[PDB]
RNA sequence: CAUCAGACACCACAAAAGGUGUUAGUUCAUCUAGACAGCCGGACGGUGGCCAUGGAAGUCGGAAUCCGCUAAGGAGUGUGU
C-alpha cells in the first residue's frame, strides 16, 4: 500500500533516472551527456532499469 | 527610498571621441575616432593637430572624457 | 516541399481575399476538432473559415500593398488566437451562427470588416 | 420517464449485457434476444444504438458506412467454422456504394457524393470493390454521381 | 566570439526597492531583506528607471555571457522571495513505518527531528537555517510546509531534509520510503 | 582552465576511440515566407475496419498501410483494462 500518487514522485527521483555506461553515474531522466569529468562527458547513456 | 544603483560610469568608445595618442611618432597629440573596426583597433584622425588619417591600436592611445 | 505550400499558401489567400468582401476576424482559442468539425459541416452554404498561422498572415499582408491597401488596418488586429471568415453577408447571420451555436460548459467575433471599415456589429 | 443510453455490438444471432445495462432498470436475459430483430442482411459486425426509458428494451440500429460495404460483400459463414479468416471478396458495386455511403448519415464532413464515396469506399482492406482493380487508389477517379447526392 | 555587449532586463516591482553598491545587492521590501554577494562575477548594473534595471556584459566570452543570464536569474529570484516568498510542500513516503517528524529546540538551533525510518533507532535531526518558517499542513495527511524568502534557505533545508532519509543497502526502487519534494509554490494564496 | 595543464629538434615516449569543454570551418535542410524551444488547446470521422470472438475499440496476435474535413489529427507512441 503506497497509494500510487505517492509512488509516482518516488519514482521521479529514485526510478526516473538515467544512468551512464561508462562510469553508471544517476544521471536526470533526459540527460544527452555525463556530467562527470572521469568518464569523459560520454553521450553513451540508458534508462534505469525498472522493476520487472 | 528608491533604485540606488550607484555610477559604474565608464568612458565610451564612439564616433568622435577625442584621444591622446601616447606611443609612437606621435607620442602625445590629440585625435579623434573616425571609424571603429573592432575590439581592439579604431581609426583615428588629427588634423588640426597633426597626425594624419590611420587606423591604430588601443594600446597606443588614451580615451580623454571629452566628446563631440 | 515547403517552398510551394507557403506559394500555394499565398496563391490561396491573394484568392479569397479579392473574391469576398466580408470579413470576420474570430477571437477563437482552445478549440476542439469537436467543434470545429461541425463548422465545417454547418458553413457549406455561405461562409469559408479559414484558420491557420497568423504570423504568416503577417508576410502576407506585408506582401500585399499592390492590391487592396485597406487591408493595411488588419496587422494590428491579427494578434490574439484569431482566424477568418470569407463571406458576402455583411452583419447579421453569419455572426449569429458563429457565436450563438455550439457552446458549451471559446467561439467569438472579434472584428468585422466590410470593403475597407471596421464595424462593431 | 428517464434516459438510458447504451451502445450494443457485434453478435452472430443472439451473441455480456447484465454488467452495462442493470442500472437502467431493464433486463438482462431478454436484452439479449432484444437485439436479435435488428442485426439478424446485417449478419455482419456493426453497432446498435440502444436507448432504453427505464422501463423497456429499445433498440435502434446505428448506420454504419463500413458495415454497408460490408452489405455489399458475401455473407457466407454461419458461426465459429470457417477455419482461416472467415472473410470473404466479392461484387464491386460501383454505383450501390456510392449511394448507400452517402446515406449513412453523411459521417466525416463530406461537402460531396465523391467524398463520402472514396471514404467509405477506399476503406476497403475485406473486399476488392472492382471487377478488374483494387481499392484506396480510385479516390481521384471517382467523379461521378457528386451532384445528384448532393 | 566574444559578444561586445549583452544585456538583461531586471523588472523591479512597486513595493520593493533594490540597492547595490559595488556588487553588494539588496532588496528590502513588503516581507523583509535580502541581501546577496556578487562579487565574484563581475557584471555591470545600470538602472534606467525605478523599475527597470539594465544587467549588461562586455566584451565577454561565452561562460561569461551565461554568468550575466544566472545573475538575472538570482536577483528576480531575490525579488520574487521578498514580494511573495517561496513554499515547497513535501509529502512523505511511506509502506509500513510511519515516520514521526517533529520540531524540538536543542538550545535553540532547531531541529527538525525524524524519528522510526524504516525502522531505524537512530533519530536523524536537521538543522532549520535562517529565516524559514516550517509548518505542517491542515488536513492534508503527512505534509510538511517550509516557507520563507530565500530560495536557496528554503530549497536547500528541502533538500538536506530529503537527503537524512535515504536508504542505504537496499532497492532504492523497491523501499520508497522516504521524505520528498511535492510542490514548489509562492507564500501568497493567489499565486 | 587542466581536483594529472603545457613548455621547443636529437633526448629521454604515448595510441586507437570519445566529449551539448571551448574556438573556428564545410555541406544540406528549415530559414527573415515569424522557424526552433517553452506555455495554452486540438490531437477527428468512416472505425469495436477485416478477424482468430469469454473478450481486442490503435494497443496477447496477422495482413492490407485507405479516403473526406482539414489548419491539423496515425487502420495510431506507449500506459491503463
Amino acid at each position: 500500500i503506497i497509494e500510487p500518487s505517492l509512488k509516482a514522485l518516488a519514482s521521479k527521483y529514485n526510478c526516473d533516472k538515467s544512468v551512464c555506461r561508462k562510469c553508471y553515474a544517476r544521471l536526470p531522466p533526459r540527460a544527452t551527456n555525463c556530467r562527470k569529468r572521469k568518464c569523459g562527458h560520454t553521450n553513451q547513456l540508458r534508462p534505469k532499469k525498472k522493476l520487472k | 527610498t528608491d533604485s540606488i544603483v550607484k555610477a559604474s560610469n565608464w568612458r565610451l568608445v564612439e564616433v568622435g571621441r577625442v584621444v591622446l595618442i601616447k606611443k609612437g611618432q606621435s607620442a602625445g597629440k590629440l585625435a579623434a575616432i573616425v571609424e571603429i573596426i573592432d575590439q581592439k583597433k579604431v581609426l583615428i584622425d588629427g588634423p588640426k593637430a597633426g597626425v594624419p588619417r590611420q587606423a591604430i591600436n588601443l594600446g597606443q592611445v588614451v580615451l580623454t572624457p571629452l566628446t563631440f | 516541399g515547403i517552398r510551394e505550400k507557403k506559394a500555394e499558401y499565398f496563391a490561396k489567400l491573394r484568392e479569397y481575399l479579392e473574391e469576398y468582401k466580408s470579413l470576420f476576424v474570430v477571437g477563437v482559442d482552445n478549440v476542439s476538432s469537436q467543434q470545429m468539425h461541425e463548422v465545417r459541416k454547418e458553413l457549406r452554404g455561405r461562409a469559408v473559415v479559414l484558420m491557420g498561422k497568423n504570423t504568416m498572415v503577417r508576410r502576407a499582408i506585408r506582401g500585399f500593398l499592390s492590391d487592396l491597401p485597406d487591408f493595411e488596418k488588419l496587422l494590428p488586429f491579427v494578434k490574439g488566437n484569431v482566424g477568418f471568415v470569407f463571406t458576402n453577408e455583411p452583419l447579421t447571420e453569419i455572426k449569429n451562427v458563429i457565436v450563438s451555436n455550439r457552446v458549451a460548459a471559446g467561439l467569438t467575433v472579434v472584428q468585422v470588416y466590410d470593403n475597407g471599415q471596421v464595424f462593431p456589429s | 420517464e428517464v434516459k438510458y443510453l447504451y451502445l450494443r455490438a457485434v453478435g452472430g444471432e443472439v451473441g455480456l449485457a447484465p454488467k452495462i445495462g442493470p442500472l437502467g432498470l431493464s433486463p438482462k436475459k431478454v436484452g439479449e434476444d432484444i437485439a436479435k430483430a435488428t442485426k439478424e442482411k446485417g449478419i455482419k459486425v456493426t453497432v446498435q444504438l440502444k436507448i432504453q426509458n427505464r422501463q423497456a428494451a429499445a433498440s435502434v440500429v446505428p448506420s454504419a458506412s463500413s458495415l454497408v460495404i460490408t452489405a455489399l460483400k458475401e455473407p457466407p459463414r454461419d458461426r465459429k467454422k470457417d477455419k482461416n479468416v472467415k472473410h470473404s471478396g466479392n461484387i464491386q458495386l460501383d454505383e450501390i456504394i456510392e449511394i448507400a455511403r452517402q446515406m449513412r448519415d453523411k459521417s466525416f464532413g463530406r461537402t460531396l457524393a465523391s467524398v463520402t464515396k472514396e471514404i467509405l469506399g477506399t476503406a476497403q482492406s475485406v473486399g476488392c470493390r472492382v471487377d478488374f482493380k483494387n481499392p484506396h487508389d480510385i479516390i481521384e477517379g471517382i467523379n461521378a454521381g457528386e451532384i445528384e447526392i448532393p | 566570439m566574444k559578444y561586445i555587449q549583452t544585456e538583461q532586463q531586471i523588472e523591479v516591482p512597486e513595493g520593493v526597492t533594490v540597492s547595490i553598491k559595488s556588487r553588494i545587492v539588496k532588496v528590502v521590501g513588503p516581507r523583509g531583506t535580502l541581501t546577496k554577494n556578487l562579487k565574484h562575477i563581475d557584471v555591470t548594473f545600470t538602472k534606467v528607471n525605478n523599475q527597470l534595471i539594465k544587467v549588461a556584459v562586455h566584451n565577454g566570452g561565452r561562460k561569461h555571457v551565461a554568468a550575466l543570464r544566472t545573475v538575472k536569474s538570482l536577483v528576480d529570484n531575490m525579488i520574487t522571495g521578498v514580494t511573495k516568498g517561496y513554499k515547497y510542500k513535501m509529502r512523505y513516503v511511506y509502506a509500513h513505518f510511519p515516520i514521526n517528524v517533529n520540531i524540538v529546540e536543542k538550545d535553540g538551533a532547531k531541529f527538525i527531528e525524524v524519528r522510526n525510518f524504516l525502522g531505524d533507532k537512530k533519530i536523524r535531526n536537521v538543522p532549520v537555517r535562517d529565516g524559514v518558517t516550517i509548518e505542517f499542513s491542515t488536513n492534508v495527511k503527512d505534509e510538511i510546509v517550509l516557507s520563507g524568502n530565500s530560495v536557496e534557505d528554503v530549497s536547500q533545508n528541502a533538500a538536506d531534509l530529503q537527503q537524512i532519509c535515504r536508504v542505504r543497502n537496499k532497492d532504492i526502487r523497491k523501499f520508497l520510503d522516504g521524505i520528498y519534494v511535492s510542490h514548489k509554490g509562492f507564500i501568497t494564496e493567489d499565486l
